[PDB]
């Protein structure tokens, strides 16, 4: 069924599992006509597909043109997130392709079920979790891929950059959604928080600054007093 | 007009005869029913007074042989039987009206309820969804699973209604994914209707005994199975004219029909809220939705 606070350590097991997140698939800026009515230009997106025990992202890029007369296009970007990520699994060798597809919205799940009648056995699950990976376009080097292109492709990133060395993957997973949870939040002090610092760089494979642990400690607990902030600055507290 | 003869009434019960029904008294002297219209299909149900667990009956059609009840008191159920002699049933059917302890089938000379619920129900496909070759008559109960329902336990006892699976690659070509599955014309059209049915009718006929398994034996199997072929119609840009208005007149009488206080179990709210407000086919049920929205504005 489907996925909380309960099977949590479930993530990082063994069975080969992918996290779909199609918040970004279908983006837009709306913009007033020279007759005074509104229209909508479409802008790049992206299919979120992330292995939360690895950190391998397939991050596919969506280019505007795969919307060029079509309609019904919010409906449609579910869609096509499915089939590209039958795609992908379709693409690996039996033996890496996942045990399990969880999907962050649940208007997911027949698109993806639909796709992958062939993979009977492949679980299709939903989850209570309100995970930030919309944030992910808050990740300068992601965001500037999918600005860039100008056809469909796929990029594979690790979004854990070298954590894996030296913490585990639940813990690497817990950084990765407080990170993203406080750029959803307040993107500016996000992001101010994590590069007031010059002196620590952001390597050039990599996403995220090169903290020390003590370093990483220190940007942990102000991504939690932003949190905190903000949900008093909101709500009055 | 036709008889079904009963040996005895040994245990009190309700006997059903199509949509009719009537109590029989324990030893009452009962010896069947009478002037059953030819040129139908017809059942014969029961539901037993100390146990009305497990509604069950019978389909059968006169023309396929002489049929008669008798109780069986090893099984404990009234069991349908065929009498090959046909001299020797003619000579006891003719006894029994003369002492007039036979009903008479009820048909109203202005009620075609009976065959605008049967108009395509054909015994001959009733025997292959309901398989016990040995007989002309087909036993359907409460209880009965159908093929699918055992695919998600015994095959011989099961209804094998043709399974419908939304999402089955059946049901889904690849490379329209999206489209096969919002518009089901396709599964409906070439799978169903061309591949599987061959024609509307007989698509219809299964349609129709689903129904009246549901209703009269509470059958939920028959329930999900008359539910799914009204939802792939529903569900289906392209019907054919001729499809839609029978259609309309179908579920019209199977709403018209259905007991009232049974209503919140029989019909799905789900199925018929998607069928008359948001499908393709939203607009082309007139009848039906007059009557559901006068009779059932609950569920809606
Ligand atoms: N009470 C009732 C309903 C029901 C029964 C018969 C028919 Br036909 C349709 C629905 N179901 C309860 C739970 N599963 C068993 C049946």
């Amino acid at each position: 069924g489907a996925m909380n606070s309960s099977n949590y350590a479930e993530l990082f097991n063994n069975d080969i599992k992918l996290f779909v997140d199609d918040t970004n698939v279908y983006r837009v800026t709306v913009h007033k006509t020279f007759e005074g009515n509104v229209a909508t230009k479409a802008i790049n997106g992206c299919i979120f597909t992330l292995n939360p025990k690895t950190g391998h992202l397939f991050l596919k890029i969506i280019h505007t043109s795969v919307w060029a007369g079509q309609k019904r296009l919010s409906q449609l970007a579910k869609w096509k997130t499915a089939e590209e990520v039958s795609a992908l699994v379709r693409s690996l060798p039996k033996e890496e392709q996942p045990k399990q597809i969880i999907v962050t919205r649940k208007a997911m799940l027949d698109p993806l079920e639909v796709h992958m009648l062939d993979f009977p056995n492949i679980a299709i699950r939903p989850t209570e979790l309100r995970l930030p990976f919309s944030a992910a376009m808050s990740i300068d080097k992601l965001s500037d891929v999918v600005m860039k292109a100008t056809e469909p492709q796929m990029v594979l990133f690790n979004i854990y950059d070298d954590w894996l060395d030296r913490i585990s993957s639940y813990t690497a997973f817990s950084r990765l959604t407080l990170l993203l949870r406080a750029l959803k939040t307040n993107e500016e002090s996000a992001k101010m928080i994590l590069l007031s610092d010059p002196t620590i760089t952001i390597k050039s494979y990599h996403l995220w600054p090169s903290f020390t642990d003590e370093q990483w400690i220190t940007i942990e607990s102000q991504m939690r007093d932003l949190i905190l902030t903000e949900y008093g600055r909101k709500y009055n507290v | 007009m036709n008889t079904v003869p009963f040996t005895s009434a040994p245990i009190e019960v309700t006997i059903g005869i199509d949509q009719y029904s009537f109590n029989v008294k324990e030893n009452q002297p009962f010896h069947g029913i009478k002037d059953i219209p030819i040129g139908h299909v017809h059942v014969i149900h029961f539901q037993h007074a100390d146990n009305s667990s497990m509604r069950y009956g019978y389909w059968f059609d006169c023309r396929m042989g002489n049929f008669y009840i008798q109780y069986d008191p090893k099984d404990g159920l009234y069991k349908m039987m065929e009498e090959r002699d046909g001299a020797k049933f003619e000579n006891i059917v003719h006894n029994f009206k003369e002492r007039q302890m036979m009903v008479s089938y009820p048909k109203i000379d202005e009620d075609d309820t009976w065959y605008n619920l049967t108009e395509f129900v054909q015994m001959d496909k009733i025997r292959k969804i309901v398989r016990k070759d040995e007989n002309q008559f087909s036993y359907v109960d409460s209880s009965m699973t159908t093929v699918q329902e055992n695919e998600l336990s015994d095959p011989a006892h099961s209804l094998n209604y043709t399974v419908i699976n939304f999402k089955s690659r059946e049901a889904i070509r690849p490379g329209h994914e999206m489209e096969d599955f919002l518009d089901k014309s396709y599964y409906l059209n070439t799978v169903m209707l061309q591949g599987i049915f061959k024609n509307s009718s007989n698509y219809f006929g299964e349609l129709q005994f689903a129904f009246l398994n549901a209703m009269f034996f509470g059958n939920y199997g028959s329930s999900l199975q008359w539910h799914a072929m009204i939802e792939l119609i529903c569900s289906s840009a392209t019907v054919p004219k001729h499809m839609l208005d029978k259609l309309d007149e179908i579920l019209y009488y199977q709403i018209k029909t259905l007991p009232e206080q049974y209503s919140d179990i029989l019909l799905n709210e789900r199925v018929w809220n998607i069928c008359l407000y948001s499908s393709f086919q939203k607009n082309s049920l007139h009848n039906t939705e007059k009557i559901m929205e006068n009779k059932y504005p609950e569920l809606l």
